[PDB]
């Protein structure tokens, strides 16, 4: 049982680690999204100049 | 046997609340996040790349190659969640069917005379998931490996449903498809299609020609059937197209007056 | 930005399936300890008895 | 978040709190058993 | 007998009670569950 409770913490541990990274890259594809639509405001009014 | 360690022992209702309280970790909403993120960068990149640039082969190649991988572990997992509900049903059942240890019941199982399922066994013993009656093909994968010759020229004929060559052998004969309607002398800003008429119609036109009548033949030809208004679902390659055209026709534009000015 | 976006769905790919793989292992060996909270479970009851 | 959160683990409460109804209905099923065969008992004591 | 009975009773009500509740929090999950999906196209909206 303190086994299991290593275990069950363990397996929390990796899912909120796994969760963390996937919701982390999912925000930095957010980020790099959001970098990109600057830029390419950036491009627009350097094509309006 | 030695210790009295018994291999597997029925299931007990308190041990029954932790194998009803134990289920596979959910990914559909993580799944629909990584699908819609991947989609919204497929429809960044469309107009991402400057119309002058050439050479998205390779990256449309690679985003296609992730997507199949991504639609690949999709059917991977749908087989691990439904393969984990029937383990759980098998193992269930199996416990219900066993008898319960009273007096000497659990000696026997201890000896090994007697046996009962054991989850672990059971997920060693359960078949490897199998990617069938999976098909990989969505609107996504279609539009993300159509742009590149849309990016080519606005006018493309890639489906090769009719023959695996061609629309008809080695000669399409399908002419041009124009963004400007002749009915409507204007860009399709609701690109519309059916799925039996598979022809995009802007819908402003449409409307008037569908009201008063319940179906009406397609205008266009190659096709004979009378479709609704319902049946007309939203169609991205159209107004890619579009974009694609106008983008293509300013940078010339810009290019042919910027060369002008530099000559005098 | 392109190159950027596109190594980070290659990173994000790769960390699609290492989620199954951290599913996988969080089921598999979760089951074993359930099994032995069970072993427990019968265990109090038939020692009581 | 927040609600999202409330809602996954309000989810994961019900499911498990189907599966113990479901589960109760097998203990209710077992106890009726049980009594069937202590009615079974009741009606051999009475013939006796 | 009587006290598997009312065991039984109680333990069925509880069922009833606890399946009503499940009906009305599948339809208030059902609720929520669009509530969470507005927030999100709310949150959606703000953020862009």
């Amino acid at each position: 049982v303190e086994e299991l409770t290593e275990k069950c913490s363990l397996k929390t541990d990796e899912f909120l680690k796994a969760k963390e990274k996937i919701n982390e890259i999912f925000e930095k594809l957010n980020t790099i999204r959001d970098e990109v639509i600057k830029k390419k405001n950036q491009n627009e009014y350097y094509r309006g100049r | 046997n030695d210790n009295p360690i018994p291999k597997s022992v029925p299931l007990h209702p308190k041990s029954g609340k932790y194998f009803h309280n134990l289920h596979a970790r959910d990914l559909s909403n993580i799944y629909q996040q990584c699908y819609k993120q991947i989609d919204e960068t497929i429809n960044q990149l469309v107009d991402s790349t400057s119309p002058s640039t050439i050479g998205i082969e390779e990256q449309v190649a690679d985003i296609t190659s992730t997507y199949k991988l991504l639609s690949t572990y999709e059917s991977e997992s749908n087989s691990f969640d439904e393969h984990i509900k029937d383990l759980k049903k098998n193992f269930k059942q199996s416990s219900d069917a066993c008898p319960q240890i009273d007096l000497s019941t659990w000696d026997k199982y201890r000896t090994g005379e007697l046996t009962a399922p054991k989850l672990s066994e059971l997920y060693l013993n359960m078949p490897t998931p199998e990617p069938a009656t999976m098909v990989n093909n969505t609107d996504t994968l279609k539009i993300l490996k159509v742009l590149p010759y849309i990016w080519n020229d606005p006018t493309c004929v890639i489906p090769d449903l009719q023959n695996p060559a061609d629309e008809d052998d080695l000669q399409i004969e399908g002419g041009k498809i124009e963004l400007t309607c002749p009915i409507t002398c204007k860009p399709y800003e609701a690109p519309l299609i059916s799925r039996k008429c598979n022809h995009v119609f802007d819908r402003d036109g449409i409307q008037n020609y569908l009201q008063g009548y319940t179906t009406r033949d397609c205008p266009q030809a190659a096709c004979s059937q009378v479709v609704s208004m319902r049946d007309f679902v939203r169609d991205p390659i159209m107004e890619l197209r579009c974009k694609i055209a106008k983008m293509k026709e300013s940078q010339e534009q810009d290019k042919r007056s910027s060369q002008a000015i530099d000559v005098l | 930005l392109l190159l950027k976006q596109r190594h980070l769905l290659s990173k994000m790919a790769s960390s699609m399936k290492s989620l199954k793989n951290c599913q996988k292992e969080l089921i598999s060996t979760q089951i074993l300890q359930f099994e032995a909270q069970n072993m427990d479970v019968s265990m109090n009851d038939v020692i009581g008895f | 978040v927040e609600a999202q959160d409330e809602l996954q683990q309000l989810k994961e409460d019900i499911n498990s709190r189907q599966s113990k109804i479901q589960k109760y209905k097998d203990d209710t099923i077992y106890y009726e058993d049980k009594k069937k065969v202590y009615l079974e008992n009741i009606k051999k004591i009475e013939v006796n | 007998v009587d006290e598997v009975t009312e065991k039984i009773r109680n333990r069925q009500e509880k069922i009833e009670r606890y399946t009503s509740d499940g009906t009305t929090i599948e339809a208030q999950i059902d609720a929520k569950v669009i509530y969470v999906n507005e927030k999100d196209s709310e949150h959606q909206n703000a953020r862009e």
